[PDB]
């Protein structure tokens, strides 16, 4: 999932994605890596005036 | 001749005023799905648009 930074080619005017070296070998001791993505930004603001 | 005058005066006044007001606002976001830099820029907690 992290092989998505950037990749460009000026000679052929080819702009493509992170296809180079995109594979992660799982080290028997690991059941599964289960790539996923979730980003939850929670802001709790309570302004009180007395 | 007999003459005697009596005068008595008293004043009282009190004024009081009090005011209190508060206002609280919150905003929470929830995003699920996206690993590239797109979701990273979208994960900015700082304008829900």
């Amino acid at each position: 999932g992290e092989w998505r930074e950037l990749r460009y080619d000026s000679t052929c005017e080819r702009l493509y994605y992170g296809d180079d070296e995109k594979y992660f070998r799982k080290p028997y001791n690991f059941l599964k890596y289960h790539f996923e993505a979730l980003a939850d930004t929670g802001i709790s603001s309570e302004f009180y005036d007395n | 001749g007999v003459s005697v005058g009596k005068c008595r005066g008293i004043l009282n006044e009190i004024k009081d005023r009090n005011k209190r007001d508060t206002m609280v606002e919150d905003l929470v976001v929830l995003v699920r799905g996206g690993a590239s830099e797109h979701i990273t820029t979208l994960a900015y907690q700082e304008l829900p648009t």
